[PDB]
């Protein structure tokens, strides 16, 4: 009766509604054939299109420019905690801010090719457990 | 709106404070949270989509955003010594701040002199 306690009930039933809402996949949905809004064509579902591209942002020059030279080997990708990029080129690697680009690091410690880098979390106890992220890197010879 | 426009104005101003007395790679960062100026790619021109739309204070505040963001950008840009150095971005920001600066000069004071701090 009271409007107050009444409001606070009619909350908590719908809280509970969002709640149990169906799971996303089964197997039922599209036994037969897949419902699908499909268009060739960008910005074809006019009112519905999920996504849209905000921004481009290109490779800074400068970063590029220490990418000039790569006899052996490239590779480059995201990492994404960190909201950075990463390029390696042979034996160095380079990692730019995502949302900056003039901010970028260099490490100067590997000597060697660098086969593949990774972010990885730190174990639960040793020394380091307090960094947030840990990045491993591997050469031919050795990981760092 | 009113607090919304009052906050822009503190964030201009702590930019200001931190302009100057050093602390260039600082400004940047700030100056570019507010979201005003087009760091990005070419996007200088959304930028010229999103003026007109703002508010008269901050219209009249532009032309110092521009010349500020044109000289941290020179003076950290400073061409240095003897490795990763990533030149290439604080230098597309100027690129895109020119644009921008290019597309209203008109609805600016008058003072494309961004032009002197710009070069060397």
């Amino acid at each position: 009766q009271e409007a107050l306690e009444n409001a606070g009930r009619l909350i908590d039933r719908q809280l509970q509604e969002d709640r149990m809402y169906p799971d996303l996949s089964e197997l039922l949905m599209v036994s037969s054939g897949m419902d699908m809004d499909y268009p060739l064509q960008l910005l074809s579902v006019p009112n519905l299109p999920e996504i849209s591209s905000i921004r481009r942002v290109p490779l800074p020059p400068e970063l590029v420019e220490q990418f000039g030279h790569m006899q052996c080997n490239c590779m480059m990708g995201v990492f994404p905690p960190i909201s950075r990029a990463w390029l390696t080129i042979d034996s160095d690697i380079f990692m730019w801010n995502y949302e900056d680009g003039g901010d970028l690091a260099y490490f100067d410690g590997l000597s060697e090719t660098i086969l593949a880098v990774g972010l990885v979390k730190p174990k639960a106890g040793i020394f380091q457990p307090h960094v947030r992220h840990l990045l491993v890197l591997a050469t031919p010879v050795d990981i760092v | 709106f009113v607090d919304s426009t009052f906050y822009l104005l503190l964030d201009l101003i702590t930019f200001f404070d931190e302009y100057h007395s050093g602390h260039i790679d600082r400004a940047f960062d700030i100056i570019e949270r507010l979201k005003l100026v087009p760091l990005n790619q070419e996007s200088v021109e959304e930028r010229v989509a999103a003026f007109r739309n703002f508010s008269d204070e901050i219209r009249h505040n532009l032309s110092e955003v521009l010349l500020a963001t044109m000289n941290i950008l020179f003076t950290q840009f400073k061409r240095l010594k003897g490795i990763e150095d990533r030149d290439s971005q604080l230098r597309s920001q100027a690129r895109t701040l020119i644009t921008f600066a290019g597309m209203i000069p008109y609805r600016t004071s008058g003072d494309t002199n961004a032009r002197l701090v710009q070069m060397e």
